[PDB]
């Protein structure tokens, strides 16, 4: 209702897990955002349910 | 002069200025309604 | 967003303005005619001194509306979202 | 919550027990009204928690 | 005015969906009819930029191109809204300019490339740490802040002071003791709004009693923060420690936090003496920490009878009995020099100069 | 391909970083007969610091302009007296000097 | 209703020319204070025994003075200078002398608000306090760049003599103590 009232998008954040190398010494991220997911209403992760 | 609005989940009377971030005290809801006019409306029962 | 625009005549706003409130939205409770402004906004030419002309939101209806509630939100762009809801 | 339109139809369907002998019929206009031809009846309701 | 009767009581009254400017004396019909477009012939007139149609986007280096998409890129890394990136990359542009911005290193222009970001994330009330700008932005503090007072030299604008609740609001959205996660126990988790209320109250007294002014802000706000966790339940944090604390929510710590833990535990000492029933109870800078909850009610005649009774760095407050010693003036200028002994003491000797060649051979 | 030679590292963590602004210089502090015979090179050689650095191997050329400017702001008097005295430049004593300084040094780790 | 307090001059920088060429290798090499590096920088520093000076000779015969005291205290060093280099063995001379450059310092002995101050002359002055503690201003009629520190410290710098310095010091003192 509030994304409604605010004309915004009613998304969660992509997060990840990744692990890459610099400068051939691994370096890992244990949470990374990625993007925005627009979350179905009444979904498993939606509030509603 | 003092303008007054009513925050969307705490239904407080609160008092900003012009060119405010739209906020509520003890909360942090960001929808804010304008209280009902004060002057005198006629209204037919038609 | 001016204020409503008083005429010095009769110290009272215009009949265009006279739904306006003190930081001219226009208040609930009260009822909108024809070719009626809702909000005075002022916007900028420029994008010195800054020079700002009027685009009121001007209300397009044969018969008349009363204002229910009048919203008003901040998205992250500083920018205010304003919503009244008429009724008829 | 009910809007003020529906509110002033309900109370208009409301009647009146005055007896309609003893007034007259309000003149084209005169929205003031006259003591003759008009009966004043104030709602004055303000709900709270007991 | 009105071609009729010379009055300029012409106004705009629409008459039934048609626009017509007439005269409000004698009702004379100045002008009438608008044209507009209609809604196909809207749809088929395309959208395009000033920065087509003007003419601009050709005369542009590839550096330039460079640096505004590298300005982009960080940009939507970050997650700035369209309106800040075009405002980031209009400082950009007004930068560039310049010729000595023109005309600098790779370095130069990278270090101006977050300085744009940080004066547009700074223009809108936006907390950015500079430290995370530079992490972000391929850099050192040492020449970041050195282009940054070269470019705010060289440009004049508008640098809003950064606002203290603002970052401590963000850094607080760091920490992860709001949900209760598989590391972190839930004695640890406490509530997200009283936390972040009582780290905005103690910020606020390190501000009023001149704690955060010259020095860094984000150890204060590490500091406070670590101070509400500690006092949210004193029982069984008593033994955490600050390095405890920031490896258990996987942030670096801060090397001055210390510092301004020890600083802001002496000021809440201090307004426990001024406290009765605290004074009279004896704490200390490990047992003060159940209170300062009881210390932040009515702090504000506290800290004014603290001061009564301000806050310099310990170097200073040494009590400083020769301020600033006058040195004695000596314009002892003869009447042109002295003498040549001094001329003669100061040319090396043939034997020196042999020495310095043998060793320098 | 890396057949598990290094490890990974837990750092960085996504939310924020702060900055550092001090790097690498981390100079080491002199001692009582180190600034003496510091004094004595000083009045043997001049300012040069070349010269300094270069009989100077275990102490950086930087360091001995940052010690100098510091005598230089702080004790006057006796950088005037090590320029009024004067001593000819010696080599083998020199190195004998450097020798003996390594030993005490040495010696201090040992305690 | 003067403010009280007098700055005190910690430096004195001021350009010089001889007015012939030299030869610095030579310069080097016949002095004990001589330092010079070419591959480093292609200046000889200078020393001598007035209170605190540097030199900085050029091979085009400029020269800078720089940790004077004074104007009088600067012009002597400068002197002295080109006497040591005409005993070096070169047609040195003393012309156009002139004060480019002075740095003063002085305490006001009560704190000052930063935030305050930047937010009341933010178009004379600059606060990035994660950067440097110390308060940039920068004043017109003064003609002088100031450090302003919260202890209540203010260094001053940028100015010609030691009247603008002075008056610098008096139109900027009401201002930070009110
Ligand atoms: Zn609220
Ligand atoms: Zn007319």
């Amino acid at each position: 209702h509030e994304c409604r009232l605010r004309d915004m998008t009613y998304s969660a954040p992509i997060t990840v897990d990744i692990e890459y190398t610099r400068g051939s010494q691994r370096i890992i991220r244990n949470a990374l955002p990625i993007g925005r997911m627009p979350i179905m209403l009444r979904s498993s992760n939606c509030v509603l349910t | 002069q003092p303008m007054i609005y009513i925050c969307g989940e705490c239904h407080t009377e609160n008092e900003i200025k012009s060119r405010d971030p739209i906020r509520c005290r003890e909360c942090g809801y960001r929808i804010m309604y304008k209280k009902r006019t004060k002057r005198l409306v006629v209204f037919d029962a038609r | 967003v001016m204020g409503p625009m008083l005429d010095a005549a009769t110290r009272k706003p215009i009949w265009r303005h006279e739904i306006l409130d003190a930081d001219g939205i226009c208040s609930p409770g009260e009822k909108v005619e024809n070719k009626q402004v809702l909000v005075n906004k002022s916007m900028p030419t420029v994008t010195q001194q800054p020079q700002y002309k009027d685009v009121p939101i001007t209300y397009k209806g044969a018969t008349d509306s009363y204002i229910e509630k009048v919203m008003i939100s901040s998205n992250a762009e500083d920018a205010f979202l304003i919503k009244m809801l008429l009724r008829q | 919550i009910v809007q003020d339109e529906i509110l002033a139809h309900r109370l208009g369907l409301i009647p009146i027990h005055a007896d309609p002998r003893l007034f007259e019929y309000r003149n084209q206009g005169d929205e003031e009204g006259t003591e003759i031809d008009t009966l004043q009846f104030r709602l004055q309701v303000r709900c709270t928690r007991n | 005015r009105c071609p009729d009767c010379g009055s300029t009581e012409l106004v705009e009254d629409s008459h039934y969906s048609q626009s017509q400017l007439v005269c409000s004396d004698c009702g004379c019909v100045v002008t009438e009819g608008v044209l507009t477009t209609t809604f196909s012939d809207e749809g088929n007139l395309r959208e395009v930029t000033y920065s087509r149609s003007t003419g601009e986007n050709e005369q542009v280096s590839r550096s330039q191109q460079r640096g505004l998409r590298r300005v982009r890129d960080l940009c939507r890394v970050l997650q700035l809204p369209p309106t800040f990136e075009d405002t980031a990359v209009a400082y950009y542009q007004q930068a560039y300019r310049h010729s000595g911005i023109r005309a600098a290193r790779l370095q130069k222009k990278e270090v101006l490339v977050g300085c744009c970001v940080l004066i547009t994330c700074r223009q809108h009330n936006w907390p950015l740490t500079m430290g995370a700008i530079c992490t972000l932005l391929y850099a050192d503090l040492d020449v970041f802040s050195s282009t940054y007072m070269q470019i705010v030299k060289l440009l004049g604008l508008d640098v809003p002071s950064l606002c203290l609740a603002e970052l401590v609001k963000t850094y607080c959205s760091s920490f992860k003791l709001f949900q209760a996660s598989p590391s972190v126990p839930a004695k640890y988790v406490e509530d997200k709004e009283k936390m972040l209320s009582r780290t905005m109250q103690l910020v606020e007294l390190a501000n009023e009693t001149w704690l955060v002014t010259g020095r860094h802000p984000l150890p204060v706000i590490t500091a406070a923060t670590f101070l509400a966790w500690q006092s949210l339940q004193p029982a069984d944090r008593l033994s955490c420690s600050l390095a405890r604390f920031c490896k258990l929510a996987n942030v670096d710590l801060p090397y001055p936090a210390s510092s301004r833990l020890q600083e802001l535990l002496a000021v809440l000492l201090r307004m426990a003496e001024q406290l009765a029933w605290l004074r009279v109870l004896r704490l200390d800078k490990r047992s003060v920490v159940k209170h300062i909850g009881d210390l932040l009610q009515h702090r504000q005649s506290l800290v004014r009878s603290a001061f009564r009774d301000l806050l310099l760095p310990p170097c200073m407050l040494k009590s400083p009995k020769r301020i600033c010693p006058v040195p004695p003036v000596s314009t002892v200028t003869g009447d042109e020099n002295i003498s040549d002994s001094e001329i003669e003491q100061y040319l090396r000797t043939p034997q020196e100069v042999r020495d310095f060649q043998r060793a320098q051979a | 391909c890396v057949v598990e030679e290094n490890d990974p590292i837990f750092e960085r963590g996504s939310t924020t970083t702060y900055s550092s602004f001090r790097k690498n210089y981390y100079s080491k502090p002199w001692s009582n007969k180190e600034t003496d015979m510091f004094f004595l090179a000083i009045s043997m050689v001049g300012t040069d610091f070349s010269m300094i650095g270069q009989l100077f191997p275990h102490r950086a050329r930087i360091e001995i302009k940052n010690k100098f400017k510091r005598e230089e702001k702080t004790n006057g008097w006796r950088i005037d007296k090590a320029f009024q005295e004067k001593r000819p430049f010696d080599f083998d004593f020199f190195a004998h000097l450097l020798q003996k300084v390594l030993a005490e040094e040495e010696k201090r780790k040992q305690k | 209703e003067s403010s009280g307090i007098v700055p005190q001059l910690q430096n004195i920088v001021s350009t010089v020319n001889l007015g012939c060429k030299l030869d610095l290798k030579t310069i080097a090499l016949r002095a004990r204070n001589a330092e010079y590096n070419p591959k480093r920088f292609a200046a000889v520093i200078m020393r001598i025994r007035e209170p605190r000076t540097t030199a900085l000779i050029f091979s085009s015969g400029k020269m800078v003075c720089t940790g004077a005291k004074s104007e009088e205290q600067s012009r002597l060093a400068a002197r002295k200078y080109a006497r040591v280099v005409q005993k070096l063995g070169f047609p040195a001379k003393f012309l156009d002398f002139k004060i480019q450059n002075m740095v003063g310092s002085c305490d006001v002995k009560f704190p000052i608000r930063l935030e305050g101050l930047v937010l009341t002359h933010q178009q004379f002055s600059s606060y990035e306090p994660e950067l440097f503690p110390g308060l940039i201003y920068r004043m017109i009629k003064p003609r002088i760049v100031l450090l302003i520190f919260v202890s209540g410290k203010v260094v001053l710098t940028g100015a010609k003599v030691r009247a603008e310095i002075y008056e610098a010091f008096e139109n900027i003192y009401p201002i930070l103590k009110g």
